[PDB]
């Protein structure tokens, strides 16, 4: 509870009387502290003398922020429209199916987190399904089990 | 030209230029469909119901944010526009769950009102019938969100009105909800000042107050009577709803005004809650722990006897309301300044005028208006509440505050012993010991002043030098501070002089005066000064044998004032109410008119003369509050002669502006 | 919730009608599991026949079983008579302040469990801090972090 309170308390400091940086003041907790908790936006509220409502406001309003912690191994399957033409909803209900946690949620336990992205870049090997390493460039119905239990 | 013609639905119109099309239509009389347009608040497009179509254009275009463009045919009303309105209507109606069989503001409600005039006898679009959540935690507000068309009418104005920025949106498309701070619920949000102007401002039922939920619709009022709100200084103005005899909604008039119509918690809900008390209407008497009904000759007899045993040996006093118009108090003055002439006097917060009344008056010697208007705290660059709690005092200056520091780059610095009244907005606290604070503080000023030392100044103030110089050096550093003096600034009235004169050195000068603003308790300050205020402090330390407290039981009384009340052996109270501070320090409780049941003018610190009107008339018959003072004349060896109401010439001028000097104390 | 009612009453089904079994019938649903909720101890009490506070009782009386879940990783150390006239205890503290953890249970998110066993076997190797795969011969007390954030 007290490793919560100086490490966004620090982060601030050089945006201190400076206009706007609130954007960036929470990308910045996000690598750090793979989540933004409540205590964090609370701090971020105090130390920037911004509402605590627009502080909430634009962390959920972005996607790329989790106000949860996260899982240590994200899922990202490509919901883009080259991987959607050739299939990737398949493979992302699968997923689904499989982790049996809803769309946009951790596991449990925090082991994993599926979190469908835009493109990942291979919209020619396509659908990807990147597993938070590497790109994945086929992903067939049958090739998601010997991959979600080696990272694991 | 700033006058531009334009032709809307065929009938010409009239506008500024900058004005937008929605301007220049409720200017002159055209009706144009609109949910979000708060008139107020910045035009936010988001119900996009005032889409109106521009000849030649094709295409449909808001009426709220579009500007008025040198003459233009604009059309409101045809076949295209009456559709696309009706699929927005029941767009909203069918993504929440709109029931109005049981919504507090069904009549009111400005989505039902469109819905109904637009003939929206079915949905089209399929129900969505998700689960929003209904925040009713706090005991004053509601927030049932399914039926919140999300207008953001009520964050707009506690963001740009309030200041106390505790509703924001929560996430993005259809998830978007209105959420308290962090997203919890209103009644765990430390942020929100409970004003109720998110109810004023909400359209669509989503926001209501509770306790006079079915009651406060304005469809179904009796009457509509403007007046003032008489609880504090900022006397701001109110379009009391009456129905049957009692006030059940308080929506504030003034939304061109600074304030913006955020009433405070108590003009939005101790004003409709007072007209609904017990009313004594017959003069009761103790009998001891319980009161008995008696006629008002025998009440008026038994407290003359006990006001004639007491007035030879000296052994008498009063305590009136400053929440009274002038003609009351003009009418105590004759009874009790006059016949019988006691200089025992005094008005219930008289320590709080007579401090303020005796900081000012160095500056009226000196020919200047040693304060300005609250309205003016809002351009300011640095905000020193000194020895004030806003919140508790005159909340739309702690609005204008708030604002001011959030929304419009101010900073917050604070010279009170106390709870820092606004913990988290303030950028250096400072937290002055008791004892003799003034001269020294005045030592302070001269430096600031004329140096453009507090060494000396820091430990005489019993503080630490290096804040002592901070506090010097952002105080030179700002271009238009304001000072806020606080009530409790007046125990010692040259902490007063101390404050004025601390803005004097701090360059701190508007087109009405100083920049001080006093947080005055009462609304009738200098009224009461010139009636009833007392030149020398009595209740406490002084026995009174005898007191008639006059008191509008609206505001909470000072608890040191009701002390001294319930050891004086014989109080005559003529409250209306049969208020709990009251009938326990009380043996007579005799009736009176209820602020409500009387019209005045409460002529104020700042001048000019405001009007109080009768909202309700009376129901039983007290018959006058003259046949009291009357009866007390009588048998008393006393007159009364009415005299006419005092005219209130602002005993503080401004014949000097950005050029005063400093006061030795 | 139901993945635990069957697999408890089908290892019950060769011990049904023999005289007891239920050191043994617990010791296959930790294998199984990895510890025994409520819900197991439940079931075998009612396909036993056996009082409920019975299967408590031995469930909580020996060691090795674990009525909450355990880590995925123990960090058994040894504190045994060779390990401790060696010095081990303050190994094991150590790994107490470092993983901040009470002395006999879990991490708050299912990641190591410390287990003080008892010989381990290599009372020449001594002390032992055996990290749920293998021996660790020496474990002076700067050997500690390499491991423990290798496993995790
Ligand atoms: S908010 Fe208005 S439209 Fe909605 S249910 Fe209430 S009265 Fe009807
Ligand atoms: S009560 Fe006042 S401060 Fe609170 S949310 Fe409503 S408008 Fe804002
Ligand atoms: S709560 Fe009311 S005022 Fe606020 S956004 Fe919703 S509908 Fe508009
Ligand atoms: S701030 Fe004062 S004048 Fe305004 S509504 Fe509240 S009590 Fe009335
Ligand atoms: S299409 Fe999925 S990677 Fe761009
Ligand atoms: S009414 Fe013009 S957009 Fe809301
Ligand atoms: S002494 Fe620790 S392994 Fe036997």
């Amino acid at each position: 509870t007290v490793d919560v309170v100086e490490k966004v308390k620090e982060i601030v400091a050089p945006w201190k009387g400076k206009q706007g940086g609130l954007i960036p003041i929470l990308q910045e907790v996000q690598r750090e502290l793979g989540y933004l908790p409540e205590e964090a936006l609370l701090t971020i509220s105090r130390e920037l003398k911004m509402p605590k409502a627009e502080v909430y406001g634009v962390a959920t309003f972005y996607a790329q922020f989790h106000l949860k912690p996260r899982g240590r191994h994200v899922i990202r399957v490509c919901r883009g429209t080259a991987c959607h033409v050739r299939g990737s909803l398949q493979i992302l209900e699968k997923v689904k199916q499989m982790l049996g946690i809803e769309e946009n949620e951790t596991t449990d336990d925090l082991r994993f987190t599926l979190e469908p992205v835009a493109c990942l870049g291979a919209c020619g090997l396509a659908p990807v399904m990147m597993v938070d390493e590497d790109t994945h460039g086929r992903m067939t119905p049958d090739k998601i089990q010997a991959i979600l239990d080696k990272y694991q | 030209m700033k006058e531009i013609t334009l032709t809307i639905d065929g009938k010409v119109c009239k506008g500024v230029q900058g004005d937008t099309i929605l301007d220049v239509a409720n200017k002159n009389d055209v009706y144009i469909p609109t949910l979000c347009y708060q008139k107020g608040l910045t035009p936010i497009g988001a119900c996009r119901m005032c889409v109106v179509q521009l000849e030649g254009n094709p295409k449909m275009l808001p009426s709220c944010t579009t500007p008025a463009q040198d003459g233009m045919v604009v059309v409101t009303k045809n076949e295209k526009l009456k559709d696309y309105r009706r699929q927005i209507l029941e767009l909203l109606f069918a993504g929440r769950n709109h029931f109005c069989m049981y919504c507090s503001q069904s009549g009111d409600c400005e989505l039902q009102r469109l819905a109904i005039e637009h003939e929206m006898d079915s949905v089209r679009f399929p129900y969505l019938y998700e689960d929003f959540e209904v925040d009713a935690t706090d005991p004053n507000l509601m927030m049932d969100h399914n039926r919140c068309v999300l207008c953001q009418r009520c964050i707009r104005t506690c963001s740009e009105i309030v200041g106390a920025h505790t509703l924001d949106l929560e996430r993005r498309g259809w998830q978007a909800k209105v959420i308290a701070d962090l997203g919890k619920r209103l009644r765990e949000s430390d942020t929100c000042v409970n004003c109720g102007a998110c109810a004023q401002s909400c359209p669509t039922g989503t926001i209501t107050i509770r306790e006079f939920a079915y009651r406060g619709r304005r469809s179904e009022c009796d009457a509509v009577v403007e007046s003032v709100c008489p609880l504090c200084a900022v006397g701001c103005k109110i379009k009391t709803y009456v129905r049957t005899g009692s006030i059940v909604r308080v929506e504030g008039t003034g939304v061109e005004e600074p304030d913006g119509g955020q009433l405070c918690h108590m003009g939005r809900w101790w004003l409709p809650e007072s007209t609904e008390r017990e009313r004594v209407t017959v003069p009761l008497i103790r009998e001891g722990a319980s009161y008995r009904e008696a006629t008002w000759e025998e009440a008026l007899a038994l407290a003359s006897a006990e006001f004639k045993k007491a007035y030879d040996q000296e052994k008498a006093g009063a305590i009136l309301s400053s929440l009274c118009t002038d003609e009351e108090l003009t009418l105590f003055s004759a009874l009790f300044r006059n016949a019988l002439k006691m200089k025992h006097i005094d008005t219930f917060d008289g320590d709080i005028i007579r401090g303020f009344f005796k900081g000012f008056m160095p500056f009226r010697e000196q020919g200047v208006r040693p304060f300005t208007a609250a309205h003016h705290i809002l351009d300011s660059d640095l905000i020193i509440t000194m020895f004030a709690d806003p919140q508790k005092e005159a909340p739309v200056v702690a609005s204008y505050i708030r604002v001011a520091c959030l929304h419009r780059n101010a900073k917050l610095m604070n010279l009170s012993y106390g709870p820092s009244p606004f913990p988290g907005l303030v950028d250096l606290d400072i937290r002055l010991p008791e004892g003799q604070a003034v001269p020294k503080a005045l030592s302070n000023l001269a430096e600031i002043i004329g140096k453009i030392s507090i060494e000396e100044s820091a430990r005489a103030m019993g503080l630490d030098p290096k804040i002592a110089e901070e506090v010097a050096l952002m105080l030179i550093s700002a271009r238009r501070p304001i000072f806020i003096i606080g009530g409790r600034a007046t125990k010692s009235h040259e902490l007063v002089t101390a404050a004025c004169n601390l803005a004097v050195a701090s360059k701190a000068f508007f087109e009405d005066g100083l920049g001080v603003v006093p947080l005055l308790v009462s609304a009738n300050s200098l009224g009461a000064r010139n009636t009833v205020v007392s030149e020398n402090p009595w209740l406490g330390r002084e026995r009174r044998d005898f007191l008639y407290v006059f008191s509008t039981a609206m505001v909470p009384e000072e608890e040191e004032i009701l002390a001294a009340i319930s050891a004086t052996r014989f109080v005559v109270v003529q409250t209306p109410f049969k208020v709990r501070p009251l009938v326990n320090l009380a043996d007579i409780l005799l009736p009176a008119p209820a602020w409500y049941e009387r019209s005045g003018h409460f002529c104020t610190i700042e001048g000019e003369r405001r009007k109080l009107n009768t909202i309700v008339p009376p129901k039983g018959e007290i018959k006058s509050l003259h046949y009291v003072m009357d009866e007390f004349a009588k048998k008393l060896g006393v007159k009364l002669e009415r005299p006419e109401v005092s005219p209130c010439e602002e005993i503080f001028k401004s014949q000097l502006r950005a050029s005063e000097a400093r006061i030795v104390t």
